[PDB]
């Protein structure tokens, strides 16, 4: 699988990858912490 | 070739040498020139003494209950029609078993896995399943050349056909017999989903009244 | 003969070696990059299977099992579409009130304010109001549950799976020959008979036993839930011979040739049907008989492995 | 009885007549086709499939005549019944 | 091996008769492997000579006393005069203690054949041992051997199968009828086209469980039917 | 020739017979590469000593809240722990996670460098944490009575013993995990019913399991 790793190694799987865990990031800190406008905190 | 149906394109490859040869192969998927997959002739060779020996069991055990019930050796709670025995419990169940169908069809499931992949893994590594250990059953598992007919101390119990002409006149019968069971089982399902009747009441009502009872009043 | 299967064994083997090394498919992409053109080249090319080779067969067993790959993907698409047709709708309110409720199959999680994307639609439900269909389609397949939609869905991703490895199987496992795909007579015979003759037939059954006894109690007010499940109108004829009383004829009228008897669920009637606004589903299961039986004998046109037929 | 009324005598007749048609080389079967004008020259029979009939009428033959002698009696059966004479 | 199991078959290889009542029949290939054939041969001997110790109890018990049911036979309130209602615990202790020491010691005859043969209290006398399984001696007093020892260990392990057979009988026909032997065979000779197998199979007399001073045993059967 | 997981079905080239619990069982390949395989090597070992400890205690808790005792089943222990006593489950979870991250990362950094971890760094301690082989510790701490010492062949059999019951107790926790997903009671609940009436309460008799009847 060495192969196979070099797969997901790839521009667009590692491009997907990194965008989906950077959308749910976002997403999951705009969920615990809803509307976000300035830094307050 | 014989049997009606038979092809010159056939006759090329089929030579007689295989138990039931007689021409009938008008589709041509023993052609062993460009085959692969399952339509390849060991594959299907396989598959017919397989779907044979299953359904000559099937049309013996479809058959059984009615005409041991009918004799009277059974009693009548077990005398019921093979289609209301709890494989398909929207025409019927029996419900005097031992458990829920269900219990006993994961039980059919894992003993069936056993088999059923103990027999594939001989069918392709053919040396094999005298190997690896099996409770020292593994004895009995060293098959034969072909997969079809294994032939140890118990797939062969009585040696059976000692000679290889009296094994080929067995292997034709056993193929013979299974042929005409696929077909009495193919039977079978079509005379329950027209008539809902057993085969056996399908029997002695066509014995009965043989040009009221049959399969052209049964339309309606 | 001449007609037949002719297939090569593994003719590729199954490994991601050739997944590590993008441009594989062409001779000018397998170097690598050097400019960003390649990236786009590398994607503009891979699907031309007439330019990575020259021989046919090669071309034909490609364009095969992509086929393949396109009809699991078609069926993943469609078991989503009834996954969330089970889950994520209001089909089942809907049903009971569908002059009243939108029919919505798309919920939207509440995440950045697109909560309001949950619009009011009906039948105590909030989501995003669907426009491709899909509940007149299941109410006309005689679907009443949601249950239903989710074997359908389930059975959907099962012949998904089927399809890529049918793919997988006609590309590195056993391949078919170029003379196998040049049997045009063949796939012409097959597609007219089987795939839409026997289709269209099997469609028929359908519409006889399960869409048009649903539908039909379904447009006489009865609720979905009191009425017949499909295999009780197929067991009991009692339910069917009450529904239309040809039923108690049997198959009979059809080997007799006595098919008028069949008017009550084969019918000509058209138009609309006044309570729907539909088409009649007894119109459209005569509909499918009919060309079941015109494309079935126009699948045996064409001369296969007996000498009967035509050449093209 | 269904058995010696009008369909099942229809019925009879145009199957036994597309076998006989097909049999006494009235009619195109799988021996022996047809041109583009309808003169019955022989094939090439794409497998070759044996007989023991003297002609060489063959079960494919016999399939494709009673498929065509019943699609020819049910049309006349049903055409008659259309135009109430049955 | 001669005049094997079957007339149209062949003996296995690993059976040449060198073992007693060896018709080659081993249809399960279980014996191939020797070690394993030693102690399938050791567990023939012991399921032989206890299944006809058992045929032998059932028979005397129910010729010399008929009105007790062998298959309740073991339970304490069916127990002879001095054991009527004994605590079955202590019963069992004794059991467990008398065999386990016997069964260990057969045991180690088997693993390390020609090292139990020895008495480990009183250093003085010991075993002897022609074979394995057949130590004689204590075990055989009357001195029927030092003759056709392969005769009679044939004879021996002959009527042995057919008294597994035979209790087996004796279980199954207790099961479907509810009577012993004896009783059941007298019942037969009372009605032998009424009362047999036939409407026998698929009665199980046998309850789901009983209650021996307390606990709750489950009672199985061999096969279902009628509880 | 070796006993294979699938029987017919060779073994792949990178599963000889130098593991312990070596069956073949590689389907998706997924240690085929040997540091890989050494790292799912530690993490084998690793679950299935933490499901022999889980399986063990909720075997045992189990069997005490069967036979009458004062115990909590397995789903239900942790907050009749944290609240009989007074216990702050925050604190008492990241007391945990610095223990275990000590622990755990004093073991990734011998699996990453071998050698290490025996410098006396930690608190003099040289050949208690040297590390034997890959998974398999030893020293006077992880193995006071040295057993993997002494005999060679008697430490095979333990290590294929300790891989074969932690197999087998991670599909234990995994079947704990499913039957109070299912039946909702505990463990020897469960083994109760069956043993009460083996037919007709079992997994086909849930409701869930079999969704179909
Ligand atoms: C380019 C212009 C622009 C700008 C400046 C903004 C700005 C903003 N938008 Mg808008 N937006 C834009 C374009 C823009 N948007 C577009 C084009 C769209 C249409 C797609 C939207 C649609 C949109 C919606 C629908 C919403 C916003 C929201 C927001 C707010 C997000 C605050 C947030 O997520 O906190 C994030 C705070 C942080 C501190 C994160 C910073 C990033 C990292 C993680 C910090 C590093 C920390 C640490 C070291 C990381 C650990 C490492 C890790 C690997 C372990 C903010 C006001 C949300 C809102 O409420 O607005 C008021 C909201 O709901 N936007
Ligand atoms: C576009 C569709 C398509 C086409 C044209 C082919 C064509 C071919 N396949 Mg492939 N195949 C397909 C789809 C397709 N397959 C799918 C979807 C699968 C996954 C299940 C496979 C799995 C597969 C295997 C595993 C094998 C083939 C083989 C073959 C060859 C011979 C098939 C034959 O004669 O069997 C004729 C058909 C039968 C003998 C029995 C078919 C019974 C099935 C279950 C019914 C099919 C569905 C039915 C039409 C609709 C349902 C009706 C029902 C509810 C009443 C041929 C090259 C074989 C071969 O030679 O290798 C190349 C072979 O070994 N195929
Ligand atoms: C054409 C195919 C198709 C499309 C476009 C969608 C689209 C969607 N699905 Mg559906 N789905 C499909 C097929 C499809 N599905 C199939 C085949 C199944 C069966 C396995 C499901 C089962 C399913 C569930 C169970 C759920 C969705 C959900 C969703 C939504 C969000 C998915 C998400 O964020 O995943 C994230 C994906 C990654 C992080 C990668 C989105 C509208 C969710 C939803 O709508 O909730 C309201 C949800 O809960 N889908
Ligand atoms: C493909 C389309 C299709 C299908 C599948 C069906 C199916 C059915 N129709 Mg319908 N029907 C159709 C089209 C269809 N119909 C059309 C187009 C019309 C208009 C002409 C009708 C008009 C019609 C009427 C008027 C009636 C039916 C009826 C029936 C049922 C009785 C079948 C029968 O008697 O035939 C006989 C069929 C067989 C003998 C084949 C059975 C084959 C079995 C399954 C073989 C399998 C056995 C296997 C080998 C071994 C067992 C396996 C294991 C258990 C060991 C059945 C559910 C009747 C009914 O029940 O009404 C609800 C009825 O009265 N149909
Ligand atoms: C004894 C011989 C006989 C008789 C009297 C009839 C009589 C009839 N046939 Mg039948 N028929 C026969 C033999 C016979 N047929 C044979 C041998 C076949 C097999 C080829 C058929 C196949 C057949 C079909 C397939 C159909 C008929 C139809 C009809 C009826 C009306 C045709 C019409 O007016 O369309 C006149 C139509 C036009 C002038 C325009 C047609 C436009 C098309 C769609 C464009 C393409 C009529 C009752 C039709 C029917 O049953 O309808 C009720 C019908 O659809 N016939
Ligand atoms: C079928 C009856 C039967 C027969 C023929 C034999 C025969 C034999 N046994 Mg076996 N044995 C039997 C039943 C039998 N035994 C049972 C039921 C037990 C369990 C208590 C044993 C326990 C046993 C042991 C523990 C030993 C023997 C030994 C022997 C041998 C010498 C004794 C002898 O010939 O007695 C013949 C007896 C009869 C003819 C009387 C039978 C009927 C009485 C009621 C010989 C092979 C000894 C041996 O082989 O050592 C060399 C030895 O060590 N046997
Ligand atoms: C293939 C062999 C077979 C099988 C599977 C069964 C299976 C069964 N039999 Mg039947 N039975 C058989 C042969 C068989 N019987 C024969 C040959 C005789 C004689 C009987 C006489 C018989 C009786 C008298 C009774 C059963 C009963 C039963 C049930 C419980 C035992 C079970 C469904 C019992 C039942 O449930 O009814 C029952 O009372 N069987
Ligand atoms: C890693 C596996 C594991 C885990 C996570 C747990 C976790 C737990 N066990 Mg279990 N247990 C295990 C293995 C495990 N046990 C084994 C192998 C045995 C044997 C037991 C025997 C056992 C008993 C007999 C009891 C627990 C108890 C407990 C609880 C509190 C333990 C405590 O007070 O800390 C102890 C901390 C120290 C001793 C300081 C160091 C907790 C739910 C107790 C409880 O209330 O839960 C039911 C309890 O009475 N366990
Ligand atoms: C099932 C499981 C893993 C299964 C893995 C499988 C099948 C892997 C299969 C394959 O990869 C291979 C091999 C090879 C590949 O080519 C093919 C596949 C098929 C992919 C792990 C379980 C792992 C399970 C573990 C580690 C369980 C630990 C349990 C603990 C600690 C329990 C603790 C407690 O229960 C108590 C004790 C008391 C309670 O009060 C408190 C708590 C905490 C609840
Ligand atoms: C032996 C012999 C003989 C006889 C024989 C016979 C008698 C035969 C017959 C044959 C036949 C008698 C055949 C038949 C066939 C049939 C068929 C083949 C059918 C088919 C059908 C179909 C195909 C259908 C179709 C359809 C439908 C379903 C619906 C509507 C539409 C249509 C019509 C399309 C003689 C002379 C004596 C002598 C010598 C030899
Ligand atoms: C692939 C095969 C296609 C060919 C079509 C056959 C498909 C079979 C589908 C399952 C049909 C099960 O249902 C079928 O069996 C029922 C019970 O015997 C039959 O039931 C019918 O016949 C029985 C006796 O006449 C009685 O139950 C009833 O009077 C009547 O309802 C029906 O004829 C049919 O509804």
């Amino acid at each position: 699988m060495k192969d196979f790793t070099t797969y997901l190694s790839t521009a667009p799987v590692i491009a997907t990858i990194w965008f989906t865990f950077t959308a749910g990031l976002l997403i999951e800190i705009n969920r615990y912490f809803p509307d976000p406008l300035v830094f307050s905190f | 070739q014989l049997y009606v149906g038979a092809s010159q394109s056939s006759l090329a490859y089929l030579d007689g040498s295989l138990p039931g040869d007689f021409g009938f192969d008008p589709l041509g998927l023993l052609d062993p020139v460009n085959s692969g997959g399952f339509i390849e002739p060991k594959w299907l060779q396989y598959s017919e003494v397989i779907h044979a020996r299953w359904a000559m069991l099937g049309a013996a055990g479809c058959i059984a209950p009615e005409v041991l019930g009918a004799a009277g050796l059974i009693p009548d709670a077990t005398n019921i029609k093979w289609f209301e025995s709890g494989v398909i419990p929207p025409a019927g169940s029996y419900n005097g078993y031992w458990a829920d169908p269900y219990t006993i069809f994961f039980v059919e499931i894992v003993a069936m896995q056993f088999a059923e992949l103990r027999r594939l893994q001989d069918f392709r590594y053919p040396g094999s399943m005298g190997q690896q250990y099996f409770l020292g059953l593994e004895a009995i598992f060293k098959g034969s050349g072909d997969a079809a007919y294994p032939g140890g101390p118990f797939f062969n119990l009585f040696n059976l056909g000692k000679t290889e002409a009296a094994m080929k006149e067995l292997k034709l019968k056993e193929i013979k017999n299974g042929r005409l069971a696929m077909l009495a089982m193919l039977g079978y399902g079509a005379q329950a989903v027209m008539t809902g009747k057993g085969p056996f009441q399908n029997l002695v009502e066509h014995l009965a009244d043989p040009v009221n009872n049959n399969i052209l009043t049964n339309f309606a | 003969k001449k007609v037949k299967i002719a297939v090569d064994r593994n003719p590729v083997e199954t490994s991601f070696e050739k997944w590590a090394k993008p441009g594989h498919f062409s001779r000018t992409l397998s170097k690598g990059p050097n400019t960003t053109t390649w990236i786009w080249n590398l994607h503009a090319d891979a699907h031309d299977f007439d330019s990575h080779t020259s021989d046919l067969e090669e071309i034909s067993r490609k364009v095969f099992s992509a086929h393949f790959g396109q009809l699991g993907i078609i069926f993943i698409w469609l078991s989503g579409m009834y996954f969330h047709g089970a889950r994520f709708s209001n089909y089942e309110a809907w049903l009971s009130d569908p002059t009243h409720i939108k029919p919505s199959a798309q919920v939207v999680w509440p995440i950045v304010g697109q909560e309001i994307l949950n619009g009011d639609v009906g039948g105590g439900f909030q989501g995003i109001q669907i426009t491709s269909g899909f509940f007149q389609l299941w109410r006309a397949s005689g679907i009443t549950s949601e249950l239903q939609l989710y074997t359908t869905a389930i059975g959907g991703l099962v012949m998904a799976a089927a399809m890529f490895f049918a793919g997988w199987f006609h590309y590195h496992k056993a391949a078919p020959k170029l003379e196998w795909f040049q049997n045009v007579e063949s796939m012409l015979n097959h597609h007219l008979g089987g795939l839409l003759g026997l289709g269209s037939l099997a469609w028929a059954g359908h519409q006889i036993h399960v869409s048009l006894p649903v539908n039909k109690l379904l447009d006489a007010g009865v609720d979905p839930k009191e009425i017949p499940l499909p295999h009780d109108l197929l067991l009991n004829r009692a339910i069917m011979a009450d529904l239309y009383p040809s039923f108690a004829k049997g198959i009979a009228p059809f080997f007799t040739l006595n098919w008028s008897e069949y008017s009550d669920f084969l019918t000509f009637k058209g138009g609309l049907n006044p309570v729907t606004g539909g088409l009649w589903l007894s119109d459209t299961a005569h509909h499918h008989v009919a060309i079941a039986v015109l494309f079935l004998v126009a699948g045996h046109m064409y001369r296969t492995n007996w000498g009967i037929g035509h050449s093209m | 009885g269904f058995i010696g009324s009008s369909t099942n005598l229809i019925m009879v007749a145009s199957t036994t007549a597309t076998l006989a048609a097909a049999r006494f080389g009235l009619a195109p079967t799988v021996k022996k086709n047809t041109t583009a004008g309808l003169k019955l020259v022989d094939s090439k029979n794409s497998a070759g499939v044996i007989s023991n009939d003297p002609a060489g009428f063959t079960i494919v033959d016999v399939l494709a005549m009673g498929a065509a002698g019943h699609g020819l009696g049910v049309g006349i059966v049903l055409g008659l019944k259309g135009i109430g004479a049955l | 091996d001669r005049k094997l199991w079957a007339p149209g078959v062949v003996a296995p290889e690993y059976l040449k008769g060198d073992l007693a009542g060896d018709y080659g029949w081993d249809p399960l290939g279980l014996g191939a492997d020797p070690t394993a054939l030693k102690w399938y041969r050791q567990s023939e001997l012991q399921h032989a000579r206890w299944a006809m110790l058992g045929v032998a109890g059932v028979l005397v018990q129910e010729i010399v006393k008929p009105d007790v049911y062998f298959y309740e036979a073991g339970l304490p309130q069916n127990l002879p005069e001095p054991f009527t209602n004994i605590n079955m615990g202590g019963l069992l202790a004794w059991e467990f203690i008398l065999m386990h020491w016997v069964e260990v010691r057969r045991w180690q005859d088997y693993k390390n054949f020609g090292s139990v043969n020895e008495d480990p209290i009183f250093k003085g006398n010991k075993v002897p041992n022609p074979e394995m399984g057949y130590p004689g001696g204590i075990f055989d007093p009357f001195g029927f051997s030092k003759g056709n020892l392969k005769e009679l260990q044939t004879k021996e392990i002959k009527n042995g199968r057919l008294a597994m057979i035979a209790y087996m009988a004796f279980i199954l026909q207790a099961q479907a009828t509810g009577k012993g032997p004896l009783a059941a065979l007298s019942a037969h000779l009372s009605n032998p086209f009424g009362n047999n197998i036939l409407k026998n199979i698929g009665t199980c007399t046998v309850p789901h469980s009983v209650d021996v001073q307390g606990l709750t045993i489950p009672l199985t059967c061999l096969w279902p039917g009628s509880q | 020739v070796r006993p294979v997981w699938f029987p017919g079905n060779p073994p792949p080239a990178h599963l000889d017979g130098s593991l312990a619990g070596d069956y073949g069982f590689d389907p998706l390949f997924l240690g085929q590469e040997p540091q890989t395989l050494k790292w799912y090597v530690q993490a084998e070992l690793v679950h299935g000593r933490f499901a022999m400890l889980g399986a063990a205690g909720i075997i045992l808790t189990s069997i005490g809240a069967k036979v009458g005792l004062g115990f909590p089943e397995w789903y239900d222990a942790g907050k009749v722990v944290v609240e009989k006593n007074n216990i702050d489950f925050p604190t008492l979870m990241v007391i945990q996670f610095y223990l275990m991250g000590w622990a755990e990362t004093k073991r990734w950094y011998d699996f990453k460098n071998p050698g290490s971890q025996a410098d006396g760094s930690f608190l003099g301690f040289t050949e208690e944490f040297k590390g034997l082989e890959n998974g398999y510790p030893g020293g006077r701490f992880f193995d006071p009575m040295g057993l993997s010492r002494g005999d060679a062949a008697k430490y095979q059999e333990y290590k294929q013993k300790e891989v074969k019951n932690g197999r087998l107790a991670m599909i234990a926790c995994l079947g704990f995990a499913a039957q109070y997903a299912a039946t909702g009671k505990g463990p020897l609940d469960n083994l109760a019913d069956h043993l009460a009436d083996p037919n007709h309460v079992n997994f086909a008799t849930n409701g869930v399991s079999i969704p179909i009847a």
